[PDB]
């Protein structure tokens, strides 16, 4: 399955 | 973090990113607004303030 | 309020009215847990005890 990607700041 | 530009009506930041495309999820100091949760999907708040 | 048993299964309170037919809302001070959002839908918080 694909990579999750988080959005932080 | 997020904001609807009113002449624009366009998203920006981590709720434009994730409502807009190239984000899934967004852990992140993101507070729970109306504003916001008529577009994006809020968990449970992890932290009160 | 709401729990479950180690006997019948059975929720024994607003949450036992919401889950089986009995209710529609349960406007009260039932507390955000993990057991209950389970089996509810609860909603962001109205009171930050």
């Amino acid at each position: 399955q694909k990579t999750v990607v988080v959005t932080t700041i | 973090y997020g904001a609807r530009d009113a002449d624009t009506k366009i998203w920006n930041g981590m709720v434009g990113e994730l409502v807009y495309g190239k984000a899934d999820i967004a852990i992140a100091p993101l507070t729970i607004t109306l504003v916001r949760e008529e577009v994006i999907d809020f968990s449970k708040p992890f932290m009160s303030l």
